[PDB]
């Protein structure tokens, strides 16, 4: 009816945007290890 | 376009084809009125 009953609220609401990010690594900053690969096979839909 | 082949590659391997094994037509006997022995009863002439 547009009447105001004595109390009010707080609206909180939260966006999402896209951004790009902009990344500096120092060098050897990772010590990375490579294992060997394996290969495995199994059945699929008519193919192996 | 089809992309669905996933590497799946099925009916990529198929060689089914047709073929025309040969033709046969003939020829026509062309028979002379005169070595009939039917010619033999009457007689003819030429008039341009």
């Amino acid at each position: 009816t547009g009447f105001h009953p004595g109390i009010a609220f707080t609206v909180v609401r939260q966006d999402r945007f896209a951004t790009e990010q902009l990344l500096y690594a120092e060098r050897a900053s990772e010590s990375y290890f490579v294992g060997q690969i394996q290969v495995h096979h199994h059945d699929a839909i008519g193919g192996v | 376009f089809f992309k669905q082949i996933r590497s799946d590659d099925n009916s990529l391997y198929s060689a089914q084809f047709d073929i025309l094994l040969g033709t046969y037509c003939n020829t026509l006997n062309f028979v002379r009125f005169l070595e009939l022995g039917l010619s033999v009863a009457c007689i003819c002439t030429k008039f341009p």
